[PDB]
C-alpha cells in the first residue's frame, strides 16, 4: 500500500 | 538426512520418519511395529510404482527436499490376505468448503 | 506407547508419535491427565468436529513444531492454504497448539 | 490509553512474532544471516544502553544492524539525517517492520543497483522458534484479507485476529 | 562490505 522509497543505509 | 513420510492404507495414515539412506525393508519393519504385520505381507508404493526392499528411500525418490516435515511424502501401503495381495486403495481426505467471498 | 491414534470426524485414523501429539495442550491434558490405575485405557482420541483434511494438517504441524524446537536448523515456512485456514484456525484454537 | 499500556501491547506483539531473538550479539546475528537471502531480518535486544531493539538485516554487502529509536511513544529507525514528517513512526514496533515489508514488495534482480550506497530491503523474517498454529493461521488470513469481521468464525476468534493484524 | 551498524537515509 505505501509508495516505495529508495532508502540508503550508511 | 531425515525424511518424513505419510504411510497410507484405506483410512489409516501413519506419520513417521526415517533416514534417506535406510531401505524399504527397514521401513516395512517400522510398519510391522505399528500395524503388527510382517514385511513379507506388505507392499509399499510411491504413486503407482512398487518399491523393492533393496532400494534406499533416497533411491525411490524420498529426499530431504520432497519429504519435509511440513510436507511429508505419501507412501502407499497394501496388505496381503491369504495367497494374493490386495489392490492398493487409499481413502481420500475430506474437502474444504469453498472460500468466503472476501477471501481471495 | 510410542504412537497414539487420532480419529477425525469422518473416521480417518492418524497414527502419530506420542511426543509429537503432546504439542497440543488439549491432547496433553487428555493423555497425561487423571484416570484409574486398574482400569483399561484407550490409546485413541476421537474428534467429532475436526475433519480429516484439517486433522491431517494439524499432524504435519506436530512434526513441524517438534523438528524445529531446540535446534540450530533454519526454520522454513509452514504452508497453509487459504481454503483451510479458517477451519485450521478453529481446530488449532481448540487443540491449544 | 496511556503510554505504558501502548508500549506493553507493542512488546506483547513482538513476542508473538517468532522472530524476536532477545539476547544476541552482533557476530551471532552475522552468522545466522551470512548465507540468508537479501531482505532476511530479525529483531534482537540492543547491546547499547540508550536503545532497546535492533534489526539485523542481510543487505547487498552482508549483514548489518539498524537500531530502533523509541522517542515519545513511537518506534523509529535510526537515521543519519531526517525530516520528522518524512520518517515513519508507529506505536507498535511490529507495525513499523510490517510497514516497510509492505513498501518493499515493489522494490527492484537485473534492475537493482550493483555498486554504490547500499539500498535497504526487507522481505521475510528469520524465525528463532516455530510459532503456534493459531498464529500461523492468523498470518495466512491477514495476508488474504483485512476485513476479518465478515468471516464465518465465532466472535471469540475474531477478537484473536484483531489482536495482530500484520502480515509478517 | 557493510559496516556492523548503520542508519537510514531517505532519497
Ligand atoms: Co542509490
Amino acid at each position: 500500500v505505501p509508495d516505495y522509497t529508495s532508502i540508503h543505509i550508511x | 538426512m531425515d525424511v518424513f513420510l505419510m504411510i497410507r492404507r484405506h483410512k489409516t495414515t501413519i506419520f513417521t520418519d526415517a533416514k534417506e539412506s535406510s531401505t524399504v525393508f527397514e521401513l516395512k519393519r517400522i510398519v510391522e511395529g505399528i500395524l503388527k504385520r510382517p514385511p513379507d505381507e506388505q507392499r509399499l508404493y510411491k504413486d503407482d510404482q512398487l518399491l523393492d526392499d533393496g532400494k534406499t528411500l533416497g533411491e525411490c525418490g524420498f529426499t530431504s527436499q520432497t519429504a519435509r516435515p511440513q510436507a511429508p511424502a505419501t507412501v502407499g501401503l497394501a496388505f496381503r490376505a491369504d495367497d494374493t495381495f490386495e489392490a492398493l486403495c487409499i481413502e481420500p481426505f475430506s474437502s474444504p468448503p469453498e472460500l468466503p467471498d472476501v477471501m481471495k | 506407547m510410542m504412537y497414539v491414534k487420532l480419529i477425525s470426524s469422518d473416521g480417518h485414523e492418524f497414527i502419530v508419535k506420542r511426543e509429537h501429539a503432546l504439542t497440543s495442550g488439549t491432547i496433553k491434558a487428555m493423555l497425561s491427565g487423571p484416570g484409574q490405575f486398574a482400569e483399561n485405557e484407550t490409546n485413541e482420541v476421537n474428534f467429532r468436529e475436526i475433519p480429516s483434511h484439517v486433522l491431517s494438517k494439524v499432524c504435519m504441524y506436530f512434526t513441524y513444531k517438534v523438528r524445529y524446537t531446540n535446534s540450530s536448523t533454519e526454520i522454513p515456512e509452514f504452508p497453509i492454504a487459504p481454503e483451510i485456514a479458517l477451519e485450521l484456525l478453529m481446530a488449532a484454537n481448540f487443540l491449544d497448539c | 490509553s496511556m503510554q505504558a499500556a501502548r508500549l506493553a501491547k507493542a512488546l506483547r506483539e513482538l513476542g508473538q512474532t517468532g522472530w524476536y531473538w532477545g539476547s544476541m550479539t552482533v557476530n551471532e546475528a552475522k552468522e545466522k544471516l551470512k548465507e540468508a537471502p537479501e531482505g532476511t531480518f530479525l529483531i534482537r535486544d540492543s547491546s547499547h544502553s540508550d536503545y532497546l531493539l535492533t534489526i539485523s538485516v542481510k543487505t547487498s554487502a552482508g549483514p548489518t544492524n539498524l537500531r530502533i529509536e523509541y522517542q515519545d511513544g513511537k518506534f523509529r529507525l535510526d537515521s543519519i539525517i531526517c525530516v520528522k514528517s518524512k520518517l515513519k513512526q508507529f506505536d507498535s514496533v511490529v507495525h513499523l517492520i510490517d510497514y516497510y515489508v509492505q513498501m518493499c514488495k515493489d522494490k527492484r534482480g537485473p534492475e537493482a543497483p550493483r555498486n554504490g550506497t547500499v539500498h535497504l530491503y526487507l522481505t521475510k523474517p528469520l524465525y528463532t522458534s516455530a510459532p503456534s498454529l493459531q498464529h500461523l493461521c492468523r498470518l495466512t488470513i491477514n495476508k488474504c484479507t483485512g476485513a476479518i469481521w465478515g468471516l464465518p468464525l465465532p466472535t471469540r476468534l475474531k477478537d484473536y485476529l484483531e489482536e495482530y493484524k500484520f502480515q509478517v
